Parts: C-alpha cells; sequence; structure tokens
C-alpha cells in the first residue's frame, strides 16, 4: 500500500507540473515556431531515416553479459551454503567464463566500432 | 487454476498469434518471441512460487538466460538481413523457393 | 479492490501484449513489452518472489534498450506506425482488447470460464499458503542453490553464454 | 628467467590494468586452497540454525545425544567464540 | 569571496536534513515513541501480527508486559 | 632556431615504469588537475560590481560623439 | 481589490523574467568577442542571472552580435521564430543596428530590425563588454515596466 | 501520517535540487575566478525561485513533427522516477524499507533511461535522435560494470538491504577495504548521471542540447529537475555504500547531520569535476569501462567472493 501510494504521489506531482506548464502560460502558436530545429536551416531529410549503429556487435554482447548479473547477483546468498567448496568453484568458473568471453571478443577486434 | 492463470495463458496465446502473423518487420516478430518468453517466465514463476518448490526457483532464471541467447542470435541475423537489403522486411527473404 | 491487485495487474499484462503483438513500429512495440515486463514483475512479486520479479524487469529493461537502438538503425521508416495509422494494426489491437474484455467480463460474472482449461474466478488469494516461513526467503534460498546444487546447470549455461559470444561474431563477420 | 622478466616488464609498461586484473584473479583462485581458515567458513555456515532442531525420541540407547540443551553432549561452539 | 558560497550550501544542507529527520520523528509518533518495526522475513511479520492481537487495541506497537499475565 | 614540443622518449627503468603504472591506476595527473581548480576557488574573483564599479578607461577612449564650443 | 492583486502578480512575473534571462548562444562577427568578455570573470553576466543556452527553445533573449548578411538572414529569422515567448531581441553593434561599416554592400542586411523586432539597440563597433551589459540591464528595466496583467484586467 | 512523510521527502528534495543549481553556478564561478549569482536575492538565494517561475510561465511548444503522447510522457517519466529512487534510502530510516533495495534502485535507474530515449525519439529531430542513441551507448557502457561493482561490495555486507550497509560499516568505512571498487563506482555514477566528463546525451558543444533540444518551458524544467535530483541521490547512495555513518537509535538526527554533510561533499565533487576536465568521446567511454573497469571488476568480483571464505568473514544473511 505504501509503495503504491508513494509511486502515485511521485507521478501525480510530475503530471500536475506538466499540466500547469501547458495551461498557465500565454501561447502564440504558428507554423515556423513549431518546425524542427536544425541550427537555422531546414533539415535535409527526415529524422526517421535509418541511423547506422557502429557498436551493434557490442550491443548484442551487452545482452549476453547483462544476463551474467542475473546469475552473479545470487552470490551473497550462495556464500551462506554448507557446500562452500562446490559453491566457490562454480562461482569462480562462472566468472572466469564471463572473462574468457570478454577476452575472445577483445582479441578478435569485436569491441572496435565499425568504420 | 486461479483467474491469474487465465490472463497469463492468454498473454502467451496473444504473443504466439502475434508471432505467426507477420506484417513486414522482422524486428516486430522478434519482439513477439521475447514476449512469449516473458509469459512462460511469469507462468513458471507463479507455479513454482505458489507450490513452494524451492529448488525450482532457479528455473525461471535459467529460462531468461537462454531467452537472451535466442534474442541476441535473432538480432545478429537481423543485422545481416539489413546489410543485404537495407531493410528488415521479410518479403525480401524469398530467394529460396519451396 | 486491492484483493484483486494480481488480477488487475494481469489485465494490464495482457493489454501490453496486445500492444506489441499487433505489431506497430517496434518503438511502440518495445514500449508495450516494457509495460508488460513492469506489471509482470508486479504479478510475480505478489506471489513471494521479489528477486525474480525485479530481475526479469531488469533484464527486459536492458533488452528493449538494445532493441531500441536496433530499431532506429534497421527497423525504421518515414512514418512509424501507431496503433491507429493502419487498419491491420488497428484491427488486431481492437480484437485483442475485446477478447480480453469478454474473458474478464465472464470470469468476474460467472466466477468461472472454460477455455481449454477450467479457470476459477474466486480470486487469486484463495490458493495462498497459510503458514509462515522461517528467517529466510524461500525464493532466495532456491535461487542460491544454483551454485551448490546446480553444478550441471552452471556449466551448460556458462558454456552457452560463451559460445553465444563466439556465434554472434561469426554470424555478423560478413566474410 | 631473463626472457620471462622481459615479458612482465613489457606488459607492466603497456597494460598495467590487465596486470593488476590477472594478479588479483590469480590470488582469488590460489589463496582459498591454502588458507587454514577456509574450513571454519564451512563450519560457521553449518552452525547457523535456520531450522528447528527436531528432538529425537529417546529409546534409551543414544548416549551421545543430550537430554537438555545445557548438557555437555552434542556439538560445541567454543571454537567460534574464540575464532 | 568563497565563503559567499556557503549560504547556498547551508540552505541545500537544511533541505537534505529534513527528509531524514521527518521520517525518524514521524515513525516515533506512529509507533508510540519507538522505532517502526522492521519485518524483512515472515517470522518477524508473524510476531508483528501477534502483537496486534495481544495488544487488544489492534496496534502492534502497544506492548504488554508482565502486568498482562496472572 | 627551433625546438621540439613532443619529441621525447620515456624512460624504461623499472622505477619509471612503475611511476607511470601508478599514474594510470591511481589517476595522479587527474588529481593534479583537481588541485589547480581548488586553488582558484580560494582566490579572490576578478569580478567588478557594475554599475556601482566601472572598468578602467583612458583619456583616448572613443565613445559617444559630441560637438564642442569655444 | 482586483487591481491591487494583478499589480502584484505583474510585479512577480516581471521580476522572474528579468532575473532569469537566458540569451541564445548566437554570435556572428567581432561583436561576439565583446560578448564573450561580458561572460568573462571581470563582468560575469552569470551573476545577474544571465546564462547562455544553445537551444533556441530554451532561450529568452537573442543578442544579434555581429553582421547580418543576406545569406544568414533566413537562418536568423528561423531561430528567432523557434524561441518560445516572451522573447526579446537585443541588437549589438553598428552592423546589427543599421549595417555599420558595410551598410552599402550587396550582401549585407541594413539592420537586423528588417528581419526581427528589436527591443534594445546597443551602439558601438564593438560596444565594450560594459556597454553591452548596460543594454542588458536596460532590457531588464524595460521588462520591469510591463503591464501585461493590468492591461488584461481592464479589457 | 504516511502521506505527510511522502511530502516531507519530495518537497525538500525539490528545494535541495533548486538550490543545488545555485550552488553549482557559484562553485563553478569561483573555480573560474568569478562570482556567479549574487544579485537576485542576498548572495543569489532567490535565483532558483526566479528561474522556476520564469520556466513555468513561458510558452511550451510541441514541435510540428513530434509524437505528442511520447513527447509529453517523457518528462513526466523522468521526474516521476527521479523522486522514486529516494523512497528506499535510509536516512537513517527509509520511507519504504525494502529487502532488495539495491536491486530496486538498479531497476529504476534502467527504466529512467527511457525518459531519454523516448524524449529524443518523440521530438522527431536529428539532434534529439543523436542524443538519444548516445544514451543507448552510455547505458551499454556502464550497466554491466555498475551492477558487478555493487555485487562486490554486497559480498562484504551480506544483503541487498540498504539499511544493512549501516551495520556493515559500524566499525569502519568500506572505503578502506574497497577503495579500488569505490574509485570505479564513483566514475560509474558520473556516467550513469550523464555528468561531465560523461555528459554526452546532452553534449552542449556537440549536439547543441542533445536529447532535449526541442523542449521548452516547464517540460524542460522537469528534465533539469530529474537530472539534478539524480546526482544528489547517486551521492547519497555512495555515502551509504562507502562512507557509512554511525546510527545511534536515540539520536537519529546525528546520523542525518553527518550523513548529510558527506552527501553534500560528494555532490560538491561532481561540480568540482565538471570544472576540471574535458569531455570523453562516447566511443572512448565504452572502451574505458569495457577494457579497463570490466577486467578489473571481474577480477575484484572473484576476489571478494573468495576473500570472505578464506578469512572466515562471510557476513550474516539477515
Ligand atoms: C505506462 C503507461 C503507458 C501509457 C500509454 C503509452 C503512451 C501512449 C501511446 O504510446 O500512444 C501512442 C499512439 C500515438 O498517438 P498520438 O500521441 O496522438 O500521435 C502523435 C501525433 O503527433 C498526434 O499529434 P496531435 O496533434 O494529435 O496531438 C494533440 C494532442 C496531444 O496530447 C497528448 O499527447 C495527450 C497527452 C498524453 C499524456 C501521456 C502521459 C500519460 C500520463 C503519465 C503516466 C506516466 C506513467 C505513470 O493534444 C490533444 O488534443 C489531446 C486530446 C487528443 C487525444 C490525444 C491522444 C491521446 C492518446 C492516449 C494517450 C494516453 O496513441 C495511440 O495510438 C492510442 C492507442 C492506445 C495506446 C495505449 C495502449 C498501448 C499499449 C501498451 C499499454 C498497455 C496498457 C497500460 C496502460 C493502461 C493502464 C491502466
Ligand atoms: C572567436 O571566434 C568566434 C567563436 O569562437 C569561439 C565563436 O564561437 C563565435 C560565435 C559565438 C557565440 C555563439 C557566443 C559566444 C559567447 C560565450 C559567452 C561563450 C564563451 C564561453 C563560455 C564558457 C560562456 C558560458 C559557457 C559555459 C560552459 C560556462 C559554465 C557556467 C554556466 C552557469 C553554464 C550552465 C551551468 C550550470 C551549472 C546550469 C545553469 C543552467 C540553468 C538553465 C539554470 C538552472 C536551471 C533550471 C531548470 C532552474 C532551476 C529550478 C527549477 C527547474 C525548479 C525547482 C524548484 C521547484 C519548487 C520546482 C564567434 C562569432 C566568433 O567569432
Ligand atoms: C576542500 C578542502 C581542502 C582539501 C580537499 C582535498 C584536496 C585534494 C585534491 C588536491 C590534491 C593536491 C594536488 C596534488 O598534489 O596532486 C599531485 C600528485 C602528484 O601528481 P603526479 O602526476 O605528478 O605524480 C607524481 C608521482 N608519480 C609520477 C611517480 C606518480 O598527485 C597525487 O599524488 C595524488 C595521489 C592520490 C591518489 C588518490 C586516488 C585514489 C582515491 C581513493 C579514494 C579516496
Ligand atoms: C496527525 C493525524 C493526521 O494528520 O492525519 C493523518 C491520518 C491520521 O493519522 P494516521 O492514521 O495516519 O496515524 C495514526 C496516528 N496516531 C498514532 C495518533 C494514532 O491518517 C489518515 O487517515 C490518512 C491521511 C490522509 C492524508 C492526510 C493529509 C495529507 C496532506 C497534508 C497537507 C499538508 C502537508 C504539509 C507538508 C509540508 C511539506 C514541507
Ligand atoms: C511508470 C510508472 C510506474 C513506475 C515504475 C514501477 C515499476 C514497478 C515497481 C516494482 C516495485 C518493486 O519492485 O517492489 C519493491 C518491493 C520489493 O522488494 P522487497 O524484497 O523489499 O519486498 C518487500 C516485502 N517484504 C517486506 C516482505 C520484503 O516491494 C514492495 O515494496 C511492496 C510491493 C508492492 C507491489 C505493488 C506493485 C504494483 C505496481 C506495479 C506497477 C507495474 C507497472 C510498471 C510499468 C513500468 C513501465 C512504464
Ligand atoms: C577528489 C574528488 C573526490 C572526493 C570524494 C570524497 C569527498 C567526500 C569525502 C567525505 C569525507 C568525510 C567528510 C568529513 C565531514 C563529515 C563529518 C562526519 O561525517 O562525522 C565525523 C566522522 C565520524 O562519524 P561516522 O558516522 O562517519 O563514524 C565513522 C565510521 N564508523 C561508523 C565506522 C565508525 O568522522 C569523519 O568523517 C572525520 C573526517
Ligand atoms: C475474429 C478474428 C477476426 C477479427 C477481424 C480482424 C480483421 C480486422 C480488419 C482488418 O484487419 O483489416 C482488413 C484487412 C485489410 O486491411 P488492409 O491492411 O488495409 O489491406 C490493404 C492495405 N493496403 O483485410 C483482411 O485481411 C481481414 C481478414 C479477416
Ligand atoms: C620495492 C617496493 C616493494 C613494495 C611495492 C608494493 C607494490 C607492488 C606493486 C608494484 C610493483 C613493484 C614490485 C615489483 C618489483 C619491484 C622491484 C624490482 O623490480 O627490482 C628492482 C629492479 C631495478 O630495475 P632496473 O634494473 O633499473 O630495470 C628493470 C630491468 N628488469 O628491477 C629489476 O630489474 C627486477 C626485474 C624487473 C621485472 C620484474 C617484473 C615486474 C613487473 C611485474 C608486475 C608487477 C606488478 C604486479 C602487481 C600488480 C598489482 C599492483
Ligand atoms: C585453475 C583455474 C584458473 C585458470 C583458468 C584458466 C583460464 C585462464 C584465462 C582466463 C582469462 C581469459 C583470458 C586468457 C588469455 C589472455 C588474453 C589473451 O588472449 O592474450 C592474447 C594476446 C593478444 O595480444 P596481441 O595482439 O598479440 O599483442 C600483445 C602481444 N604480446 O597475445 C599475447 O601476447 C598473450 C601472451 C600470453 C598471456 C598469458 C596470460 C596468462 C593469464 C593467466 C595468468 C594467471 C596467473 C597470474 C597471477 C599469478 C598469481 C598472482
Ligand atoms: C556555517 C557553515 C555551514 C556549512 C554547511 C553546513 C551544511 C548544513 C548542515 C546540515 C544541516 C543541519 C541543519 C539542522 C541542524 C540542527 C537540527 C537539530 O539538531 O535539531 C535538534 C534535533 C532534532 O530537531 P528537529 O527534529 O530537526 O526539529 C524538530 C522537529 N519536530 O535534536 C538533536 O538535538 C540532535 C542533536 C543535534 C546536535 C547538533
Ligand atoms: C482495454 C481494457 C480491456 C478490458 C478490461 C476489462 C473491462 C471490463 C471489466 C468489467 C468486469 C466487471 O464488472 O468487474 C469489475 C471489476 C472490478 O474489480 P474487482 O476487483 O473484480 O471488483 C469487483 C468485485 N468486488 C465487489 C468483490 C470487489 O473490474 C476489474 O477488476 C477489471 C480489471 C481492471 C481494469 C483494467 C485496469
Ligand atoms: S559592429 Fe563593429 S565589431 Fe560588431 S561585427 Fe560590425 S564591424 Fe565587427
Amino acid at each position: 500500500m505504501n509503495l503504491m501510494l508513494a509511486l502515485l504521489t511521485n507521478f501525480t506531482l510530475a503530471t500536475l507540473l506538466v499540466i500547469i506548464a501547458f495551461w498557465l502560460p500565454q501561447l502564440n502558436v504558428y507554423s515556423e515556431k513549431t518546425s524542427p530545429y536544425e541550427c537555422g536551416f531546414d533539415p535535409m531529410g527526415s529524422a526517421r531515416l535509418p541511423f547506422s549503429m557502429k557498436f551493434f556487435l557490442v550491443a548484442i554482447t551487452f545482452l549476453l553479459f547483462d544476463l551474467e548479473i542475473a546469475l552473479l547477483l545470487p552470490l551473497p546468498w550462495a556464500s551462506q551454503t554448507a557446500n562452500l567448496n562446490t559453491m566457490l568453484t562454480m562461482a569462480l568458473f562462472l566468472i572466469i567464463l564471463l572473462a574468457v568471453s570478454l577476452a575472445y571478443e577483445w582479441t578478435q577486434k569485436g569491441l572496435e566500432w565499425t568504420e | 487454476m486461479s483467474m491469474v492463470y487465465m490472463n497469463i495463458m492468454m498473454a502467451f496465446t496473444v504473443s504466439l498469434v502475434g508471432l505467426l502473423m507477420y506484417r513486414s518487420h522482422l524486428m516486430s516478430s522478434l519482439l513477439c518471441l521475447e514476449g512469449m518468453m516473458l509469459s512462460l517466465f511469469v507462468m513458471a514463476a507463479l507455479t513454482i512460487l505458489n507450490s513452494h518448490f524451492t529448488l525450482a526457483s532457479m528455473m525461471p532464471i535459467i529460462l531468461l538466460v537462454f531467452a537472451a541467447c535466442e534474442a541476441a542470435l535473432g538480432l545478429s541475423l537481423l543485422v545481416m538481413v539489413s546489410n543485404t537489403y537495407g531493410t528488415d522486411y521479410v518479403q525480401n527473404l524469398n530467394l529460396l523457393q519451396c | 479492490m486491492m484483493l484483486y491487485i494480481v488480477f488487475i495487474l494481469s489485465v494490464i499484462f495482457v493489454m501490453g501484449f496486445v500492444g506489441f503483438s499487433s505489431k506497430p513500429s517496434p518503438i511502440y512495440g518495445g514500449l508495450g513489452l516494457i509495460v508488460s515486463g513492469g506489471v509482470g514483475c508486479g504479478i510475480v512479486l505478489n506471489f513471494g518472489g521479489s528477486f525474480l520479479g525485479l530481475m526479469v524487469f531488469l533484464i527486459y529493461l536492458g533488452g528493449m534498450m538494445v532493441v531500441f537502438g536496433y530499431t532506429t538503425a534497421m527497423a525504421t521508416e518515414q512514418y512509424p506506425e501507431i496503433w491507429l495509422s493502419n487498419k491491420a494494426v488497428l484491427g488486431a489491437f481492437v480484437t485483442g482488447l475485446l477478447m480480453e474484455f469478454f474473458m474478464v467480463y465472464y470470469v468476474l460474472k460467472d466466477k468461472e470460464v472454460e477455455v481449454v482449461f477450467e479457470f476459477n474466478g474466486l480470486g487469486d488469494w484463495v490458493i495462498y499458503d497459510t503458514g509462515d516461513s522461517g528467517f529466510f526467503s524461500e525464493e532466495a534460498m532456491g535461487i542460491a542453490a544454483l551454485y551448490s546444487y546446480g553444478t550441471w546447470l552452471v556449466i551448460v549455461t556458462g558454456w552457452s553464454l560463451l559460445i553465444g559470444v563466439v556465434v554472434i561474431m561469426e554470424i555478423t563477420r560478413g566474410n | 628467467a631473463e626472457r620471462v622478466a622481459a615479458f612482465l616488464k613489457n606488459v607492466w609498461a603497456k597494460e598495467p590494468v590487465l596486470v593488476a586484473s590477472f594478479a588479483i584473479a590469480g590470488l582469488a583462485v590460489i589463496l582459498p586452497t591454502l588458507s587454514p581458515y577456509t574450513k571454519y567458513s564451512l563450519m560457521i555456515n553449518r552452525a547457523t540454525p535456520y531450522n528447528y532442531p527436531v528432538p529425537l525420541r529417546d529409546d534409551g540407547n543414544m548416549p551421545d545425544v543430550p537430554s537438555h540443551p545445557q548438557d555437555p553432549q552434542g556439538p560445541s561452539l567454543e571454537w567460534l567464540k574464540r575464532l | 569571496m568563497w565563503f559567499e558560497v556557503l549560504p547556498g550550501i547551508a540552505v541545500m544542507g537544511v533541505c537534505l536534513f529534513i527528509p531524514g529527520m521527518a521520517t525518524a520523528r514521524i515513525h516515533r509518533f506512529s509507533n508510540g515513541g519507538k522505532e517502526k518495526r522492521v519485518a524483512h522475513y515472515p517470522y518477524q511479520w508473524y510476531l508483528m501480527e501477534r502483537d496486534r492481537r495481544v495488544s487488544g487495541v489492534n496496534r502492534s506497537y502497544v506492548s504488554k508486559g508482565l502486568e498482562n499475565i496472572d | 632556431t627551433y625546438k621540439y614540443v613532443n619529441l621525447r622518449e620515456p624512460s624504461m627503468d623499472m622505477k619509471s615504469v612503475t611511476d607511470r603504472a601508478a599514474q594510470t591506476l591511481l589517476w595522479t595527473e587527474l588529481i593534479r588537475g583537481l588541485g589547480m581548480t581548488l586553488s582558484y576557488l580560494f582566490r579572490e574573483p576578478a569580478t567588478i560590481n557594475y554599475p556601482f564599479e566601472k572598468g578602467p578607461l583612458s583619456p583616448r577612449f572613443r565613445g559617444e560623439h559630441a560637438l564642442r564650443r569655444y | 481589490r482586483g487591481e491591487y492583486v494583478v499589480a502584484k502578480l505583474d510585479d512577480l512575473i516581471n521580476w522572474a523574467r528579468r532575473s532569469s534571462l537566458w540569451p541564445m548562444t548566437f554570435g556572428l562577427a567581432c561583436c561576439a568577442v565583446e560578448m564573450m568578455h561580458m561572460a568573462a570573470p571581470r563582468y560575469d553576466m552569470d551573476r545577474f542571472g544571465v546564462v547562455f543556452r544553445a537551444s533556441p527553445r530554451q532561450s529568452d533573449v537573442m543578442i544579434v552580435a555581429g553582421t547580418l548578411t543576406n545569406k544568414m538572414a533566413p537562418a536568423l529569422r528561423k531561430v528567432y521564430d523557434q524561441m518560445p515567448e516572451p522573447r526579446y531581441v537585443v541588437s549589438m553593434g553598428s552592423c546589427a543596428n543599421g549595417g555599420g561599416y558595410y551598410h552599402y554592400s550587396y550582401s549585407v542586411v541594413r539592420g537586423c530590425d528588417r528581419i526581427v523586432p528589436v527591443d534594445i539597440y546597443v551602439p558601438g563597433c564593438p560596444p565594450t563588454a560594459e556597454a553591452l551589459l548596460y543594454g542588458i540591464l536596460q532590457l531588464q528595466k524595460k521588462i520591469k515596466r510591463e503591464k501585461r496583467l493590468r492591461i488584461w484586467y481592464r479589457r | 501520517m504516511f502521506m505527510i512523510n511522502i511530502l516531507m521527502l519530495i518537497i525538500p528534495i525539490l528545494l535541495a535540487v533548486a538550490f543545488l543549481t545555485l550552488v553549482e553556478r557559484k562553485v563553478l564561478g569561483y573555480m573560474q575566478l568569478r562570482k556567479g549569482p549574487n544579485v537576485v536575492g542576498p548572495y543569489g538565494l532567490l535565483q532558483p525561485i526566479a528561474d522556476a517561475i520564469k520556466l513555468f510561465i513561458k510558452e511550451p511548444l510541441r514541435p510540428a513533427t513530434s509524437s505528442a503522447s511520447m513527447f509529453i510522457l517523457a518528462p513526466i517519466m523522468a521526474l516521476g522516477l527521479a523522486l522514486t529512487m529516494w523512497i528506499p534510502l535510509p536516512m537513517p530510516y527509509p520511507l519504504i524499507n525494502m529487502n532488495l533495495g539495491v536491486l530496486f534502485m538498479l531497476a529504476m535507474s534502467s527504466l529512467a533511461v527511457y525518459s531519454i530515449l523516448w524524449s529524443g525519439w518523440a521530438s522527431n529531430s536529428k539532434y534529439a535522435l543523436i542524443g538519444a542513441l548516445r544514451a543507448v551507448a552510455q547505458t551499454i557502457s556502464y550497466e554491466v560494470t555498475l551492477a558487478i561493482i555493487l555485487l562486490s561490495v554486497l559480498l562484504m555486507s551480506g544483503s541487498f538491504t540498504l539499511s544493512t550497509l549501516i551495520t556493515t560499516q559500524e566499525q569502519m568505512w568500506l572505503i578502506l577495504p574497497a577503495w579500488p571498487l569505490a574509485m570505479m563506482w564513483f566514475i560509474s555514477t558520473l556516467a550513469e548521471t550523464n555528468r561531465a566528463p560523461f555528459d554526452l546525451t546532452e553534449g552542449e558543444s556537440e549536439l547543441v542540447s542533445g536529447f532535449n533540444v526541442e523542449y521548452a518551458a516547464g517540460p524542460f524544467a522537469l528534465f533539469f529537475m530529474a537530472e539534478y535530483a539524480n546526482i544528489i541521490m547517486m551521492n547519497i547512495f555512495t555515502a551509504i555504500l562507502f562512507l557509512g555513518t554511525s546510527h545511534n537509535p536515540h539520536m537519529p538526527e546525528l546520523y542525518t547531520i553527518n550523513f548529510t554533510i558527506k552527501s553534500l561533499l560528494l555532490t560538491m565533487s561532481f561540480l568540482w569535476i565538471r570544472a576540471s576536465y574535458p569531455r570523453f568521446r562516447y566511443d572512448q567511454l565504452m572502451h574505458l569501462l569495457w577494457k579497463n573497469f570490466l577486467p578489473l571488476t571481474l577480477a575484484l568480483c572473484m576476489w571478494h567472493v573468495s576473500l570472505p571464505i578464506l578469512t572466515s568473514g562471510i557476513p550474516p544473511q539477515t
């Protein structure tokens, strides 16, 4: 109940501030005022055109490494077990394989952005 | 089988029907695969958490690990499709005839 | 009523699915999957798993952030489609909500519905356990057993993630 | 021993971050197998009573099981109070 | 001079002090002058819901000592 | 006559390599940049209190025009 | 009384606007160098509340510091148009006032006031950093005497 | 009395953010041999009040090419989520006492990124788009390092509860046993808050204003308020993580005063840094955290898993 009421208050305050912003001030809207900004000259093309990602390979690798935090975050609880020898072995094995993945991509020029 | 299982199982069916009806974008279909994994994760987590199946509590995590591998794999193929045709449209993937 | 919070969250969970299942621009489809991930975290979190709910939300927040970058690079057009700009998208969106309405309407009226399986509309709270645990979180103790019990799971997942990096470089090499 | 020292100096001059990384990781793998205190970590975890110690029905032939908590029999945590 | 920057830090510091102080004092007021009971695990929640019943006024922060046994 | 601005060969003795290793790992030359801006924080600013104070000028200053009389 | 209240509200918004002037980061020619020295430590325009911001959509003041040519004139009008109101223009220097040294050129606009409205004209070639600061404080006094709400109250 | 507690949190936060803008302009001023705001009010104490009123009585414009629903959703999401990251912070008593508070802040910090991506995309402007995709690169850069740095520290605390970090540092700050981790954590909060030298999503001198180039009036203020509420929060987090304060249950105010001073000093260091260094190229930020911090963080993560085991110093679960 408390958490939900705390969230409602934060996003209600955020919403009411936006509402005041649009209804309190005096507005004078015309075409040139709302045109897209490109430093003074009309944009040459649409902003919705394709935008090449030079770090696409590193972005895919982020998906795989971002799943290691899910597997690594239980470690504080894992250290409470009575099977410490097994737990410590698999904790280090899992982190090491995460490191070998980094080493492979680094050495194979995978972290270098495409020209 | 509480009323929550209805919506979760309906979410899976919606994402399955969404995956089997392509519009144009390969990326739009990839989202439906990630949507289906989300439904299975929620449905499995609910059953395991409700039955106090302690050791099964790691299964949903192992389900997300291999959902990322597939999602990353699907994105890698989407890069190569885009590099060959300039779009991710599925109608270009028709050089091979049945 | 707050007794139906889990059911109310599961309705939003479906509505988010109809958001990206109707397949508008992946920008808006990605937003729909974030809403479902957020409420899906809420639903799981109300059954006693806080780590699982927060984790799936955390993973899908980073998952759709990469998808967002890939949408501006490879899945974009001049007029990105919204749930109203296209009859096919709008048709599938309205259809999804109507089926959700009828299922929600019938389950809350009859307290039952029969579609493949038989569902009960008394409320999700009737199946909870009446006993307390000890001084620990059962979900946390099960997840922490991956390293003491799940030796075989750690190896296969660890190897899969390693090969996953090798594979994506091979697929995208182009030569 | 001369050519190997050249390799270490070369990496220490060009990748000091990596030299520290591998050195730190090497200690993580080696020291636990050598530390005499590693066995106590296992014992402390086993000595933490999460569950209830369900009593054993006394059949009259369990001399090593205490009848009362403050009896001499049973495991002792004297080592922990000094560790 | 530089110490003319201090008045802006003092106002900022007073603003950062209020949230912590207000929560500490509001908890005391809502729990009979005690810290709010922390219940991170079911055992602690089980004891808090037992305190409500024992109090006889449906409040978990109303303690009952030896005066309530006879 | 000319001079080189960036033609220097770093030392390779173990004490010089370790000094550069400490600089890389402990951010010594970045901490030194912090120390220079900290010094300015404790100097008197060069701002004048306009319009109550005016920037210095000279008799040759070329301002607004005027027609003079005998 | 209603006239008293609108008078005080007018004094409040007028105060807020003149105390938080945000010039657009916009300079054309030599006059922009003298505008840099007004941001330099000696004059420190930031202490009056005057802060440069690059986006025209977050600016309250345009300082036309330099020569305006026919090629640049459409750009100036565009960035002026993209300024949310209320917006004030300060014309700095002979070139921006009436063409200055280049009044009779085929490629120069004879005054920025042919392209945008101007609130304050700062003379000089260039005006000293202290002369531009006089124009900014003269603009603030102009805003202090606005009667937006009082004029509304008796419409 | 809970609603009063919420208001006694967000309202003081919005006041501290307002006067942090004053404090930054005066600290930047004196490190630049000038004064900063000293006219509007005595010593500039009314400058934040003048700026707030000016922005909220100015005209907001929706660009003709914008996607209105997302264009207006983004500023609401930014400020709504910047205030939500304060509710689990123990000062010394949290408003919301969470068993997984560290996880909660991670999850909210990843969701607050979309207030940048949707803001920049919805504006339908090239500079807003270039700014938005710099937030994708930035998040890819620090997210993995940030999470594993937290994990290494939590292996000495034993829990994800923020209030437990108070008990962990009852004898000594964690800056001593984890100074290498504190260095990387501090840099990762600079990247995570889009602060100089990692202010790339805005990048004034490159992208004019970056992801919020098209925002005006109140909607812009919400992004600015969210930005400055995050840096205070990320420094309160740092003070709790590495500069623990003693908690006397009979003098909960002494904790607040001492804890508030450290947070102010860490926040001042953000302004100190913004005055001293140039800006990274956003591809150089990716290589900083993947080729230097990640190799070290992985090594230190292994070290802190093993060090408690080999010394018999594993922290309690509860
Ligand atoms: C020589 O050759 C030439 C060039 O080459 C250099 C040129 O370039 C040009 C072209 C010239 C130009 C475009 C103009 C050049 C002029 C200059 C002055 C640039 C010179 C150099 C500078 C360093 C000037 C200023 C720039 C910087 C980076 C100084 C840093 C100090 C600052 C104060 C900037 C901003 C800093 C901070 C800390 C933030 C302040 C910002 C705000 C917007 C104020 C606060 C914000 C708010 C949103 C309000 C707060 C409160 C809120 C929101 C409400 C909260 C409370 C509630 C209750 C809600 C020409 C012609 C040229 O010939
Ligand atoms: C004395 C200080 C003790 C306290 C320091 C504590 C901090 C340790 C971390 C910093 C590294 C210093 C310790 C390494 C030994 C240093 C002393 C030494 O090397 O002997 C001095 C001797 C003189 O050097 P010189 O002959 O002039 O030229 C080098 C030719 N090989 O050099 C030699 O010729 C001997 C051979 C040099 C090459 C050996 C390999 C050195 C590089 C390996 C990496 C060292 C860092 C590893 C730890 C990383 C984590 C910090
Ligand atoms: C028991 C379980 C624990 C053991 C786990 C087994 C796995 C260990 C490895 C896990 C980490 C994965 C990375 C390992 C490979 C190291 C990175 C690499 O591949 O380097 C290749 C390197 C490429 O660089 P290049 O372009 O050729 O330019 C430099 C040329 N000199 O080309 C090179 O020149 C590299 C030269 C060889 C580098 C050797 C590195 C050895 C690393 C392990 C040392 C650990 C022990 C050190 C610490 C001692 C204890 C203090
Ligand atoms: S008015 Fe003078 S200083 Fe200014 S741009 Fe023209 S010639 Fe240069």
